[PDB]
DNA sequence: GAAGCCACATCCTCTG
DNA sequence: CAGAGGATGTGGCTTC
């Protein structure tokens, strides 16, 4: 199987999951041993790429993302000026300064694949 | 830092460039950070006397030095037996911030 | 080998031993199982989660799947995780859409492996 | 004070 | 053989 029976069980019961419900302190994690002027490169262009490596700092979850199914709702720079805006232990699951590598996002439970995945069982 | 407290050996080693009686074993060359090393073995075995580590030789202190070379201490003078020179320019960025 | 139980029950992990030293070579290689079909070719990426230095450094951190089972040659964990602090480190795994697995008290980083005192 | 650091100790290894 | 360097135990020293 891909994902759990209990589906949004899990993401309503599990500490894990409610503790990344909430707007949390998130930070780039890619190329830690390098200058600040080359991550802020790096980072960018992976972005438009679709694809980063983000983690929430408070818990310290890393993340390894993909903005896809070049794409337009998944990764935004134009919503604001400095900054731009996946199936995890088998739950269905969906902003950072590009000067100081740095912002705040979050989990939301995805309704939509939940039932596309289930389905395929 | 801990240089203070506790023995170095770029911290011990220059306890001996400065000192003129210890030309005997070692010697500044030229101008620019660069020494010389007179006896190896006499050099390490005072560095075992003051660590009480008898064994102590040469190639057992060199090691050590070769580790300085990737923290920006100090560097080697290619080909000459026995010489390396030190980076102080880093040694301050190493024991204050920028 | 020995495995373990992950956040994901669709896939499985060595036994990394509780405590050991900054940048080894470790007791026993890492062996990442996949339960699901994968095709034998996907990548498999970790990175270390912990409140302290929150993506520590990590060598051989990238293997590829082969016969339902990532083997990665030898790890390496080089960023420390701190006094009693372990790492929860994340298991990617390359595909449309990919798949993660955390993992909570996986291994103590210090600058010692644990000698007798 | 064990639990993390630290800066060498000891070691054997290649290769110019 | 000196010289750069991976591995791994060691002991003094700050930190919880
Ligand atoms: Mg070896």
């Amino acid at each position: 199987p891909r994902v759990v029976p209990d589906q949004r069980s899990k993401f309503e019961n599990e500490e894990f999951f409610r503790k990344l419900s909430r707007e949390c302190e998130i930070k780039y994690t890619g190329f830690r041993d390098r200058p600040h002027e080359e991550r802020q490169a790096r980072f960018q262009n992976a972005c438009r790429d679709g694809r980063s490596e983000i983690a929430f700092v408070a818990t310290g979850t890393n993340l390894s993302l993909q903005f896809f199914p070049p794409s337009r709702e998944y990764v935004d720079l134009e919503r604001e000026a400095g900054k731009v805006y996946m199936i995890l232990n088998g739950v269905c699951v969906i902003w950072i300064d590009l000067q100081r590598l740095d912002g705040m996002g979050c989990l939301e439970f995805d309704e939509e694949r939940a039932q596309q995945e289930d389905a395929l069982a | 830092m801990p240089g203070s407290g506790q023995i170095q050996l770029w911290q011990f080693l220059l306890e001996l460039l400065s000192d003129s009686s210890n030309s005997s074993c070692i010697t500044w060359e030229g101008t620019n950070g660069e020494f010389k090393m007179t006896d190896p073995d006499e050099v390490a075995r005072r560095w075992g006397e003051r660590k009480s580590k008898p064994n102590m030789n040469y190639d057992k202190l060199s090691r050590a030095l070769r580790y300085y070379y990737d923290k920006n201490i100090m560097t080697k003078v290619h080909g000459k037996r026995y010489a390396y020179k030190f980076d102080f320019h880093g040694i301050a960025q190493a024991l204050q911030p920028h | 080998a020995e495995l373990v139980r992950t956040d994901s029950p669709n896939f499985l992990c060595s036994v990394l031993p509780s405590h050991w030293r900054c940048n080894k070579t470790l007791p026993v290689a890492f062996k990442v199982v996949a339960l699901g079909e994968v095709p034998d070719g996907t990548v498999v990426t970790v990175m270390a989660g912990n409140d302290e230095n929150y993506s520590a450094e990590l060598r051989n951190a990238s293997a590829v799947m082969k016969n339902q089972v990532a083997r990665f040659n030898d790890l390496r964990f080089v960023g420390r995780s701190g006094r009693g602090k372990s790492f929860t480190l994340t298991i990617t795994v390359f595909t449309n859409p990919p798949q993660v697995a955390t993992y909570h008290r996986a291994i103590k980083v210090t600058v010692d492996g644990p000698r007798e005192p």
